[PDB]
């Protein structure tokens, strides 16, 4: 059977970098194949069918070619709002064969993110759970660490994170972090935090407060 | 003036069935290549099956025997009736048009297929008030323990959208999801300018508006 | 008395597009099936109700082979009660088919380095082939629910498309020449006979 390999699986690049993607066919298909963009909770777009003839209503940066087993995805000026997956389709087969898909990230200037902590709301308390929430607003690049600590006391096992995909206009993202104690728990202590380091950062960052003021 | 409405999906327990419909305008289901395009949450894309113009149709291994696609001319109307239905199953679903030779050009928006044995049940909304810090506050819902995916969250209606950040779900270990949706505003704003989060949970018939204020 | 004329369907210099796939009738001969069943040159040779080797000893009424060039991939569409883009749209044989498909590999003759074009087939049809229908129409055919009138553009598509066989593809985009033929018998005298 054909084997559709695409590469690399993911890659960062800046504002204006021609940026190039690669599909291999594991035997010559011709010029058999079919290119997507797929940005996040959407629909795959189609880029470029048979390796070369861009689809009408895709900007001219975006360019394939290729022939036998190797064929290209050129984006010539990689704009924030191409960030998305990209999928290479086996065209003229059995199988409706799928690349397993490269991923483009948006690089862009070191942003610091901004911290804020959300104690939980007296309504949730009343069901006997609280939620402590730690926001990291518009930041790049995505790794980040953020620390639980109650009353100096760091945390583990009881919180969990979430980030968002990269922002299409600004290239930045945001993360979203949720101790989760119980009601009894929650109020044997005073000082809630969060600790930040970011690169972004020249020293970590703590947003806290004290359970009652 | 081309698109492809999907609907049907729905959260459904192993073994069970349920038919996708995708209602088509500006191209004639019965004249052109359709297929059924599906995705698991985080995985790549994988075809389903397709109905030829003459009617022929085919299924990919993983499901043949299980899933039937059809269509209705009269409606113009793409169909895909699932049975035996495994966790496996459970993806984002899309009808498309092959142009011929596999490329498709007209994707629908997708319907979502959760195939599980937990029963479904509607999010709890708190708030997440402001104190702020600088010129900028932050404010913003916590969607805590429904299920299934997927909740949707706009704030205003949806004429807030600057500076809206929805994340995705994280899946709890009592098997229900939790999700915050967050909005930077001016501190100006905060004593003259009312902020509510619309979240809307399909597979429970919920939609619950919150209204945060500062404390 | 005279000799089947096999060489004037095997051994052509030109084959026929599977859209417009070319029949010839045999008949009045005495037909040599040891010059097919003994050769090494097929990479195919599959025959339905009836035996190859135990050919030469039946009478018909009339032989015709039809040829045409298809995808290596497609000449498993070139039997009874298969579907695709081939056997809805191009060469359809029936349920009840009593006779043989021959087959072989004709990339040294069928492919151009550029590309090879001159192979087409039909991809577009509103209903499948009745068994050995041809259809070689070139209208534009209406995929939407405004009409055409001859112009291609969004949903109105040529209804042939062309293989381009490259001498580098798999095997499976490879040109392959296909022979079909096909038995008849009526209660009418019969006018080929082997040895
Ligand atoms: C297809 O042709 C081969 C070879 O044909 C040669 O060129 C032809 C134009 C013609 O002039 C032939 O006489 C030439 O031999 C045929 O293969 C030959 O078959 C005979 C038996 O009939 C055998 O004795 C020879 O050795 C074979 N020669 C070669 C080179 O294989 C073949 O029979 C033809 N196919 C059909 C269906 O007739």
């Amino acid at each position: 059977d054909i084997v559709m390999t695409q590469s690399p699986s993911f890659l960062s690049a800046s504002v204006g970098d021609r940026v190039t993607i690669t599909c291999r066919a594991s035997q010559g298909i011709s010029s058999y194949l079919a290119w997507y963009q797929q940005k996040p909770g959407k629909a795959p777009k189609l880029l470029i069918q048979a390796a070369s003839t861009l689809q009408s209503g895709v900007p001219s940066r975006f360019s394939g070619s290729g022939s036998g087993t190797e064929f290209t995805l050129t984006i010539s000026s990689l704009q924030p709002e191409d960030f998305a997956t990209y999928y290479c389709q086996q065209l003229n087969s059995y199988r409706y064969t799928f690349g397993q898909g490269t991923k483009v990230e948006i690089k862009r200037t070191v942003a610091a993110p901004s911290v804020f902590i959300f104690p939980p709301s007296d309504e949730q308390l009343k069901s006997g759970t609280a939620s402590v929430v730690c926001l990291l607003n518009n930041f790049y690049p995505r790794e980040a660490k953020v620390q639980w600590k109650v009353d100096n006391a760091l945390q583990s096992g009881n919180s969990q994170e979430s980030v968002t995909e990269q922002d299409s206009k600004d290239s930045t993202y945001s993360l979203s972090s949720t101790l989760t104690l119980s009601k009894a728990d929650y109020e044997k202590h005073k000082v809630y935090a969060c600790e930040v380091t970011h690169q972004g950062l020249s020293s970590p960052v703590t947003k806290s407060f004290n359970r009652g003021e | 003036e081309v698109q492809l409405l999907e609907s049907g999906g729905d959260l459904i327990q192993p073994g069970g069935s349920l038919r996708l419909s995708c209602a088509a305008s500006g191209v004639t289901v019965s004249s052109n290549y359709m297929s059924w395009v599906r995705q698991a949450p985080g995985k790549g894309l994988e075809w389903v099956s397709i109905i030829y113009p003459g009617g022929s149709t085919f299924y990919a291994d993983s499901v043949k025997g299980r899933f039937t696609i059809s269509r209705d001319n009269s409606k113009n109307t793409l169909y895909l009736q699932m049975h035996s239905l495994r966790a496996e199953d459970t993806a984002v679903y899309y009808c498309a048009r092959d142009l011929g030779s596999g490329d498709m050009d007209v994707w629908g928006k997708g319907t979502t297929v959760t195939v599980s044995s937990a029963s479904t049940k509607g999010p709890s909304v708190f708030p997440l008030a402001p104190s702020t810090s600088g010129g900028t506050a932050a404010l913003g819902c916590l969607v805590k323990d429904y299920f299934p995916e997927p909740v949707t969250v706009s704030w205003n209606s949806g004429a807030l959208t600057s500076g809206v950040h929805t994340f995705p779900a994280v899946l709890q270990s009592s098997g229900l999801y939790s999700l915050s949706s967050v909005v930077t505003v001016p501190s100006s704003s905060l004593g003259t300018q009312t902020y509510i989060c619309n979240v809307n949970h399909k597979p429970s018939n919920t939609k619950v508006d919150k209204k945060v204020e500062p404390k | 008395t005279n000799l089947c004329p096999f060489g004037e369907v095997f051994n052509a210099t030109r084959f026929a597009s599977v859209y417009a796939w070319n029949r010839k009738r045999i008949s009045n001969c005495v037909a040599d099936y040891s010059v097919l069943y003994n050769s090494a040159s097929f990479s195919t040779f599959k025959c339905y109700g009836v035996s190859p080797t135990k050919l030469n000893d039946l009478c018909f009424t009339n032989v015709y082979a039809d040829s045409f060039v298809i995808r290596g991939d497609e000449v498993r569409q070139i039997a009874p009660g298969q579907t695709g883009k081939i056997a809805d749209y191009n060469y359809k044989l029936p349920d009840d088919f009593t006779g043989c498909v021959i087959a072989w590999n004709s990339n040294n003759l069928d492919s151009k380095v550029g590309g090879n074009y001159n192979y087409l087939y039909r991809l577009f049809r509103k209903s499948n082939l009745k068994p050995f229908e041809r259809d070689i129409s070139t209208e534009i055919y209406q995929a939407g629910s405004t009409p055409c009138n001859g112009v291609e553009g969004f949903n109105c598509y040529f209804p042939l498309q062309s293989y381009g066989f490259q001498p580098t593809n798999g095997v499976g985009y490879q040109p392959y020449r296909v022979v079909v033929l096909s038995f008849e018998l009526l209660h009418a005298p019969a006018t080929v006979c082997g040895k």
